[PDB]
């Protein structure tokens, strides 16, 4: 099979900008390839065919280029709408060949984390489980760091991690992380600490509880 | 308006086969190829193959030799795709499209798409989740804004639905992507508001959980 490569996962750019998306193919392809556009959760749609045709609809915009293996998705002018996964697709042998797409992001103002903790609910508890969890919302840029402390000494095993892709209405980032004890362990401890690392300080966020408090 | 609507999420045990539909309007359906295509989380595009209705043509990918076939009623304007002896890997969304008309060219691009039907194969057994509330800690709460939470732990298969005061809370929502361990899912989602909304009014989660036939609404309470 005829391999699309598109090396680059995600990519930046403020509004206004110019970005461009790459997509390689392990073999000549002459000019058979086409672009997509896929927004969050909603259905691709059709961008360019024979490498550099616009399909009927598609602003000027975007543009296409390249021909035989090298192939480039082009964006001026970058708008809020074009936050969205953008991928290749090969037709001049079958079967045809997809790349795995690459995600544009969109820049925007540093923004530090709103940090909220929140301890076991009593009904888990009933269960014996016991689960803490942490939100780290609306932070820019994606990268962000969490630790977890028990009664002040950090805290590795039992954290998962979840993040949200770059909101479509504000472009930041969110993050939450859970940390599940068993009662009989969490019993056995008073202060629980969520701390949020991130570039716009070097003062770590702190949100923390105790058992005791009410 | 030209659309392609799919059948819905399909749950199968190992070794079961499934039969996907592809309802094509409004257009000449025997004047355009139907494609279908298989995303598996983390991985690109597949293409599985493509069947001509009216006229019955079809092509397959060769790695999909014994797995996918297809069948196109004309009657109906319908497509639709079998897969046979369902394994783990075969959990996947799957995408039906039209292939644009072309000329000598032979730009052989989609430009419709469905919405895709998801299939999961698994042994596992259905668990139907907990759901848990997230009320901030006993003590204070200074800012104008307070953020609530609900925990939706230990359910299986996807997906779940989550939703605030039945959808009517939609600002200041985030639902967090679920996460697997064993063989089961633990899902969370932040709510904030404004100090003066709650706890003067209530705040509900209302989580759905078709594949065990389940839904819970948990009200977030105060703690004290």
């Amino acid at each position: 099979d005829i391999v699309m490569t598109q090396s680059q996962k995600f990519m930046s750019a403020s509004v206004g900008d110019r970005v461009s998306v790459t997509c390689k193919a392990s073999q000549n392809v002459g000019t058979h390839l086409a672009w997509y556009q896929q927004k969050p959760g909603q259905s691709p749609k059709a961008l360019i065919y024979s490498a550099s045709y616009r399909y009927s609809g598609v602003p000027d915009r975007f543009t296409g280029s390249g021909s035989g293996t090298d192939f480039t998705l082009t964006i001026s002018n970058v708008q809020s709408g074009d936050l969205a996964d953008y991928f290749c697709q090969q037709y001049n042998n079958f079967p045809l060949t997809f790349g795995a797409g690459t995600k544009l992001e969109i820049k925007r103002a540093d923004a530090a984390p709103t940090v909220s903790i929140f301890p076991p609910s009593s009904e888990q508890l009933t269960s014996g489980g016991a689960s803490v969890v942490c939100f780290l919302n609306n932070f820019y840029p994606k990268d962000i760091n969490v630790k977890w402390k028990i009664d002040g000494s950090e805290r590795q095993n039992g954290v998962l991690n979840s993040w949200t892709d770059q909101d479509s209405k504000d472009s930041t980032y969110s993050m939450s992380s859970t940390l599940t004890l068993t009662r009989d362990e969490y019993e056995r401890h008073n202060s629980y600490t969520c701390e949020a690392t991130h570039k716009t300080s070097t003062s770590p966020i702190v949100k923390s509880f105790n058992r005791n408090e009410c | 308006q030209v659309q392609l609507q799919q059948s819905g999420a399909e749950l199968m045990k190992p070794g079961a086969s499934v039969k996907i539909s592809c309802k094509a309007t409004g257009y000449t359906f025997s004047g355009h190829w139907i494609e279908w295509v298989k995303q598996r989380p983390g991985h690109g595009l597949e293409w599985i193959g493509e069947i001509l209705p009216g006229s019955g043509n079809i092509h397959y990918n060769e790695k999909f030799k014994g797995k996918a076939t297809f069948a196109a009623d004309t009657s109906s304007n319908t497509a639709y795709m079998q897969l046979s002896s369902l394994t783990s890997e075969d959990s996947a969304v799957y995408y039906c499209a039209r292939l644009g008309t072309t000329a000598v060219e032979r730009d052989w691009y989609f430009d419709v798409w469905g919405a895709g039907t998801t299939v999961t194969v698994s042994l596992a057994d259905p668990s139907a989740p907990s759901v848990y509330p997230l009320a901030p800690v006993c003590g204070d709460t200074t800012g104008s804004s307070v953020t609530l939470g609900c925990l939706v732990k230990g359910y299986f298969p996807e997906p779940v639905t989550l939703t605030w005061n039945s959808g009517s809370l939609s600002s200041g929502v985030h639902t967090f992507p679920a996460v697997l361990q064993s063989d089961l899912y633990t899902l969370s989602s932040s709510v904030t508001v404004t100090s003066s909304t709650w706890p003067s009014q209530s705040i509900t989660c209302n989580v759905a959980h078709p594949a065990s036939s389940t839904k819970v609404d948990k009200k977030i309470e105060p703690r004290g």
